RNA sequence: CGAUGUCGGCUCAUCACAUCCUGGGGCUGAAGUAGGUCCCAAGGGUAUGGCUGUUCGCCAUUUAAAGUGGUACGCGAGCUGGGUUUAGAACGUCGUGAGACAGUUCGGUCCCUAUCUGCCGUGGGCGCUGGAGAACUGAGGGGGGCUGCUCCUAGUACGAGAGGACCGGAGUGGACGCAUCACUGGUGUUCGGGUUGUCAUGCCAAUGGCACUGCCCGGUAGCUAAAUGCGGAAGAGAUAAGUGCUGAAAGCAUCUAAGCACGAAACUUGCCCCGAGAUGAGUUCUCCCUGACCCUUUAAGGGUCCUGAAGGAACGUUGAAGACGACGACGUUGAUAGGCCGGGUGUGUAAGCGCAGCGAUGCGUUGAGCUAACCGGUACUAAUGAACCGUGAGGCUUAACCU
RNA sequence: AAUUCCUUGUCGGGUAAGUUCCGACCUGCACGAAUGGCGUAAUGAUGGCCAGGCUGUCUCCACCCGAGACUCAGUGAAAU
RNA sequence: ACACAGGUGGUCAGGUAGAGAAUACCAAGGCGCUUGAGAGAACUCGGGUGAAGGAACUAGGCAAAAUGGUGCCGUAACUUC
RNA sequence: AGGACCGAACCGACUAAUGUUGAAAAAUUAGCGGAUGACUUGUGGCUGGGGGUGAAAGGCCAAUCAAACCGGGAGAUAGCU
């Protein structure tokens, strides 16, 4: 269970080397309204690929 | 002889006149089109690259398109290589492939085995579970001892423990060839070949026979 | 797929009789003891399943002498030669395991287009 | 069939309930029930039978609830587990008359006498 | 293991899953557009669409079967009267899933599942 | 001794050879069969139960055999607690007694979320020298290496008989490992039906909730063994014990000294799998990128604009792939999931109506109606075109080839 | 024998096989009469044994359902 | 120590089935237990179902599995009746 | 009538499993034993540490017991760490 010696700040950073967040790196632009949206998601003003799909 | 690539299309029974109920695996061994032959000068090994099936050519990459364009532009689902001992083959494709498997009596079938997940010790190896009821605090299917105290002080490299099983190449040898049907490009082999239905298969003449 | 089971349709026997579960049928099975081949009759109450293609079967139970013998028969097997329906049984289930295990249990015969 | 298995006796000289103490043939053979020979104790016996309680001798399994599988895929299942009693040294049938069904799997060597005496094969 | 197996458990027992999809089908029939989580909408397709396929043919047996699989007579009336003729020409695909963003309390993939010929 | 858990069992092993079986030999007081003893040989294999806490031991029954030791008399951050090793009680004995016993008996709390090494699986980063997409060579590494029974040869050789062949063939099994789900089965809370108690949907009828899936009876896909397939080889090389040929030192002799030949389940290959991070970073095939400016501390290098290619990644539908990554299919030039259509299957003649009856119920419509993950089809729904990354011809030394 | 060291005493039983059990023998290391001796119907969450039934205890595990474990968002310790 | 699975004296006691204050379902009333979303590996926990054999398990039938109600018959050794 | 029987409330605690940095400084879940008595329970009171009380265990006397807890002698003493 326990450690026999204290792990180092180096080994802490090496373990958190693969713990990093991933950027979006692209945002699709809807044709009818210029707002950028997550690809295959609603534009947050109510548009999908080319049409108004929800009122809210 | 040179092997061929087919796609597994299922398991059935064949009923002889005596009634022996041979379990047949039908393989769709379609016509195999050569894409490359390797001479001894250019490469150390003498072999044929073969392709089978169809690929749409929307998904064909231009490196693969140029490789297909040499030796006749026909895209297949993949390229597989069979080493030849003696027999010389052209870069064009053969018209019918199962005609060479007509004469052979026993075959070896290679396939990706079905994926069994992170299998346990009891499934992955044939470990024997400890007793269910008399005591046994929380140790029913767990691996027991893995090593032998201070003097080794380590567990060996070949230790039988839990891991991924399946998704691996396995060859089954000496399978009887029940029937060769040229028109449907069908090869009926006795017994059970590896893989799921629709997976790729490597059929070779028997090294044992 | 369609490339399979066309072979099954090649091998399926076309002379198969139609019987509901419960019917007391007789199956004539070839037996090749030596060069000589002879038909053997097995008669009993059917506990069968619907036709799964080439892979079809019937279970038949007879009390030979004190022993309940159950034989599963492959339908489209060449050893199964002739099945005669004989008595017809009216019962309310496909699988008659509970009804056959009881001693002295006799199913009724009903002829009302069933 | 297995060890600690009670069986009925087909033949007359063998008497009533018998138990399989050992599955002969094989180093660690666990289950044997078609034409195999098993070492037998007599757990309960009628006095008309020649053998008596507590006596060890061989037998051959003739009926199994698990059942044989025929080559075409047919399964003949016999209700009840049955044995024909055999001498230890000779492996020959003690009983003069065999009772009940027998299978064609018992057609080899000394079991020819068993299928000859038994009515339904 | 899960090979060729349909059905999403969604961390609930079978009775809760059946009750939840009955209520969700009732809400989707009633409002014609609902916001759910995305796997919930995806299995909601599988419960809701055979109801309209049954509701294409109007008979007492089919209304009784729809009442068995909903237990809401208003929903049965809507399936056999208002919808049904509307989706009669449509050969399946009465449901359309539009993925929204993510829920606030839990980062859950959110979706709007709607009827295709929505009046709004 | 500011702590190194104690027998046995269970699970899981690994090594040695002072070898139990299987292989090769020598000697035999080895006629055959079967043995004894010794040498070489570690590749594989090497029981189930009764009694008792037992290692042991005694026994019953297997088998080719049920090896001997090491590994903290292997293995308690793996398990057990019968054993000992506590506190209760009793008996026998000793002591006046408290109490004691290398006596007995009944009862009597066994904790850990794994940092490091180590393994078992599976990824990310960079490297391999322009960037890609493939297919492989094989340096190394692992897996696998067991055997019985019957028959032929042949009742032959061997033998007075009784018995009965270490050659050479054929089948058939046991234990083991691998795959598979065609069959036989199991399961199948996601299909059908029966049914008890109650509540609800107004009520009859039909259904639904709850009572372990209420109890059951069956059961599709999938998974699986108890089902079926398959395999451990034959070879080839170098050998161990061993047997030899020719042959001197030693005119004879001698298997060795120069030579020459056989000789094992051991070794190396042959069978399967991994595998170029094989930094010794390999090979082959194909695709793709050939614009300027300024500064400039020159294997040299920076900054700017233009242009971003082959391809990848992201996103989405997903998979008989999966802990997560990873991998595979498809993305409107679309069958990739859901739905729809038809079938298949499974369950067993739905509701409703009519008829017989006093009613329960029966009979007809009716093999009806429902049906799952299955099969064949279908753009009805969701797979939007962007965008992102990736570049613009690739360093210095000895060659033909022509300038 | 809750007592016998030797001892798993000797016999007979029960099982294929019985250091347990049961019943006898007396050779009581080291029983013995209110520190009670011998029996005893009933009673016992008592000690030991033998059967019938029953079953995943077992051969030998297989599938299924839920709660975790895995991933994602929020808060966020421990021994050492 | 806690918005802790524990402890806390009395009182009332609806329907149906039931001997019943057992239990099943419901009244009236009160709640879903202050983290959720997925996926459906090993392994762990609580269950369900198992082919054939059935105590071979084990220190020991530990655990599980079974039997279970009401009515009528019927019931042994021993006995302090 | 019963220190009768079966069995809820009630009182206890026989086996197993989980827990063991727990939900809990002895609980939970399946089974268990008594439940008209030598029962159980509420509210007060009494017995005080070489003392009490004990159907007897070195049990209990505030999660403390071969002699409770609090302060004092007290910086006891410590050939030991």
């Amino acid at each position: 269970a326990v450690q026999q010696n204290k792990p180092t700040r180096s080994k802490r950073g090496m373990r958190r080397s693969h713990d990093a967040l991933t950027a979006v790196t692209s945002l699709s632009v809807d044709k009818t309204s210029g707002e950028k949206h997550l690809r295959h998601h609603i534009t947050a003003d109510g548009y999908y690929r080319g049409r108004k799909v929800i009122a809210k | 002889m040179i092997g061929l690539v087919g796609k597994k299309v299922g398991m059935t029974r064949i009923f002889t006149e005596d009634g022996v109920s041979i379990p047949v695996t039908v393989i769709e061994v379609e016509a195999n089109r050569v894409t490359q032959v390797k001479d001894l000068a250019n490469d150390g090994y003498r072999a044929i690259q073969v392709t089978t099936g169809a690929k749409k050519a929307n998904r064909v990459t231009k490196p693969e398109a140029g490789h297909f364009a040499k030796a006749g532009v026909e895209a297949g689902r993949g390229l597989w290589e069979f080493r030849l001992a003696e027999g010389e083959e052209f870069t064009v494709g053969q018209s019918i492939s199962v005609e060479l498997f007509a004469d052979v009596k026993k075959v070896d079938v290679t396939g990706t085995s079905k994926g069994k997940g992170f299998a346990g010790t009891v499934k992955r190896w044939n470990f024997r579970t400890q007793d269910a009821t008399h005591g046994n605090s929380l140790s029913h299917r767990v691996p027991g001892s893995i090593g032998q105290n201070q003097t080794p002080g380590k567990v060996f490299k070949g230790k039988k423990m839990a891991g991924q099983m399946g998704n691996e190449r396995v060859t089954v040898q000496s399978l009887d060839v029940v029937r060769v049907d040229a028109e449907r490009n069908l090869l009926l082999v006795k017994g059970a070949v590896p893989g799921a239905t629709g997976s790729d298969l490597i059929v070779k003449p028997a090294v044992k026979a | 797929s369609n490339i399979i089971k066309q072979l099954e349709q090649e091998q399926m026997k076309q002379d198969v009789p139609s019987f509901r579960p419960g019917d007391t049928v007789e199956v004539k099975v070839w037996v090749v003891e030596g060069s000589k081949k002879r038909l053997q009759a097995f008669e009993g109450v059917v506990i069968a399943i619907r036709n799964r293609g080439l892979h079809s079967a019937f279970t038949v139970r007879k009390i030979s002498n004190g022993e309940g013998v159950e034989r599963v028969f492959q339908t489209h097997s060449p050893v199964v030669d002739s099945i005669s329906v004989k008595r017809r049984g009216a019962v309310r289930k496909a699988k008659l395991y509970y009804l056959r295990e009881r001693t002295g249990k006799a199913a009724r015969i009903k002829e009302r287009l069933n | 069939i297995q060890e600690q298995t009670m069986l009925n006796v087909a033949d007359n000289s063998g008497a009533r309930r018998v138990m399989c103490i050992k599955v002969l043939g094989g180093s660690h053979r666990r289950y044997a029930g078609v034409g195999d020979i098993i070492k037998i104790t007599i757990k309960e016996a009628i006095p008309r039978g020649k053998v008596k309680k507590g006596d060890v001798l061989k037998a051959v399994v003739v009926r199994t609830k698990k059942g044989v599988r025929r080559p075409d895929g047919s399964v003949i299942r016999f209700d009840g587990n049955a044995c024909v009693l055999l001498n230890n040294n000779s492996e020959q049938p003690i009983g003069t008359r065999i009772f009940g069904p027998v299978t064609r799997e018992l057609r080899s060597e000394k079991f020819m006498k068993i299928i000859s005496l038994a009515p339904e094969v | 293991m899960r090979h060729r197996k349909s059905g999403r458990q969604l961390n609930r027992n079978s009775s809760h899953r059946q009750a939840m999809f009955r209520n969700m089908a009732g809400s989707l029939v009633r409002h014609e557009i609902i916001k759910t989580t995305l796997p919930k909408a995806k299995e909601l397709r599988r419960v809701v669409e055979p109801l309209i396929t049954l509701a294409k043919t109007d008979s007492v047996a089919n209304r009784r079967l729809a009442f068995a699989r909903t237990r809401d007579n208003e929903i049965v009336a809507k399936l056999f009267n208002e919808l049904g003729p509307r989706f009669a020409s449509r050969a399946g695909g009465y449901t359309r899933i539009l993925k929204c963003g993510f829920r606030a309390g839990d980062n859950a993939p959110m979706a709007y599942i709607e009827l295709v010929d929505r009046s709004e």
